[PDB]
């Protein structure tokens, strides 16, 4: 295996990258902690080696150039362990904004209201190797934290009650209403099944897309000497890098549609039954 | 001769697949089929994979399934294989990247996954015999599946 | 209703009726050179070609 269709499998392998899991595996020690250009990332088969940024066999016995390019998906790394890290554990949940637009009423029926821009004690993190995050109950806590006590939603967030409805129902989701900044892991939706968090660091668009594939300039030219277009393309074709990607605002569409969908139409969602 | 099938009755369900995750493989009736790769020859188990995806029942583990190959490499003769225990080695050889997204001509209502091409080098002197070479093909998951 | 787009998904026999100067590549060329083709085709790229 000498790599083909390089800027793809590069595609893929940044992929793995930015959804945390990345076999990143040196000869024997299992994640190129330290700079030690790996040997085998399991591409789909394809083992990626960190060594040339091609793939099985390192360039040259040069371990200076061979770290090299190790050192050229910095980026890579980097994005990795830290959507490892925020899919785990992250920023703290230091106070919630919108102070308490939700209601847990167990009161033999359970009176659970919803309404408009709720509030977030939900935390999740952990567990993004395909797990839920909170054992195996993001589920169906999830249930109440969206229909009937939504403890996800706020202020510049989740676009439910307008639009995207009911996310123990429907696909996407749910930010943290947090005043601690931006540290808005992103609970997956009950029906999704298997609810993973995404820590948007920027928060409004899918901030990582660019940021993530960019690095695949990196890989190109120190594989296949150099980048071929690329970011050309990429730049356009990779869903929008705007700031830092450290628990900071985006603001902007998160601030328009998120703010206001949350409730806007129906403006509330209710669970009165014995559950929540 | 090299590709015969495991029969119904045994269970084997859960079995963990990636680091902390699972499928279920869940043997029982007529599962796929057991490649027979023991001493076969040499070949390129070229798997192509089109149409077939059928999602699982109604499982929101719908993304993270793929369509993958996996030899098993055991001492213990198929018919013999009623537990986890008696696998030896289960390894997931073709999938590549194994997680999912939504290749099937979903639009439509359709469940038309993408056209995939695997590959197993089936190489005997990989393994020389000894524990008996197999294979299956599957719809292999991270994201745990419900075996109910 | 009808929510899903749509799928019709069968047959293409694409039927390359012009055999006057074969493509390389999407590059529609009166030229054909074997060396270079080398190592720039994936199993699906020949498929599909």
């Amino acid at each position: 295996m000498p790599l083909h269709m390089i800027p793809q499998v590069a595609h893929a392998m940044v992929r793995a990258a930015a959804a945390g899991r990345l076999t990143l595996y040196t000869r024997t020690r299992t994640e190129t902690t330290n700079f030690d250009h790996a040997e085998y990332v399991t591409c789909g088969r394809y083992t990626i080696c960190a060594f040339c940024l091609t793939t099985l066999a390192p360039h040259a016995n040069v371990k200076t150039i061979q770290d090299s390019h190790a050192c050229s998906r910095q980026p890579n790394e980097a994005i990795r362990s830290l959507v490892e890290v925020s899919d785990k554990a992250q920023t703290a949940l230091v106070g919630s904004r919108t102070v308490d637009y939700h209601e847990l009423d167990v009161k033999a029926g359970f009176v659970a209201p919803t309404a408009d821009e709720t509030i977030a004690p939900s935390k999740d993190i952990v567990e993004l190797p395909f797990r839920t995050c909170d054992l195996d109950d993001s589920s169906a806590t999830a249930c109440v934290r969206n229909h009937c006590q939504a403890g996800h939603d706020g202020v510049i967030h989740l676009p439910i009650l307008s639009g995207d409805f009911k996310l123990p129902n429907e696909h996407p989701t749910k930010p943290l209403d947090d005043t601690h900044p931006h540290d808005k892991v992103l609970t997956r939706c009950p029906k999704t099944g298997l609810l993973l968090v995404h820590d948007t660091h920027a928060h409004a668009t899918a901030v990582v897309a660019t940021a993530a594939t960019r690095a695949i300039l990196m890989h190109d030219l120190l594989t296949s000497a150099n980048a071929d277009d690329g970011h050309q393309a990429r730049s356009a074709c990779y869903g929008p890098a705007f700031n830092n990607l450290t628990f900071a605002c985006h603001s902007t569409c998160a601030s328009d549609m998120a703010h206001f969908d949350c409730g806007q139409i129906v403006g509330l969602d209710l669970h009165v039954e014995p559950s929540d | 001769k090299w590709i015969a099938e495991f029969n119904n009755s045994s269970l084997i369900r859960k079995t963990l697949t990636y680091s902390g995750a699972t499928y279920t493989v869940q043997l029982g009736p007529g599962p796929t089929r057991v490649i027979d790769m023991n001493a076969m020859i040499d070949s390129v188990l070229t798997l192509d994979v089109s149409g077939t995806i059928l999602p699982y029942d109604t499982n929101p583990d719908l993304s993270t399934s793929v369509p993958a190959f996996v030899l098993i490499q055991t001492s213990v003769p198929i018919q013999q294989v009623t537990t986890a225990a008696n696998i030896t080695a289960i390894t997931v050889v073709s999938a590549a990247g194994a997680s999912a997204i939504n290749l099937a001509i979903n639009v439509r209502g359709q469940p038309r996954f993408n056209m995939l091409h695997l590959q197993a080098t089936f190489e005997r002197e990989t393994i020389t015999g000894i524990p008996y070479i197999y294979g299956l093909g599957t719809f292999l998951i991270p994201s745990p599946t419900s075996s109910s | 209703n009808f929510s899903n787009p749509t799928l019709m998904d069968g047959l293409l026999t694409v039927t390359p009726v012009l055999l006057r100067e074969t493509t390389y590549k999407g590059e529609v060329v009166d030229a054909i050179v074997p060396a270079t083709v080398m190592a720039n085709q994936t199993s699906e790229e020949v498929a599909s070609a």
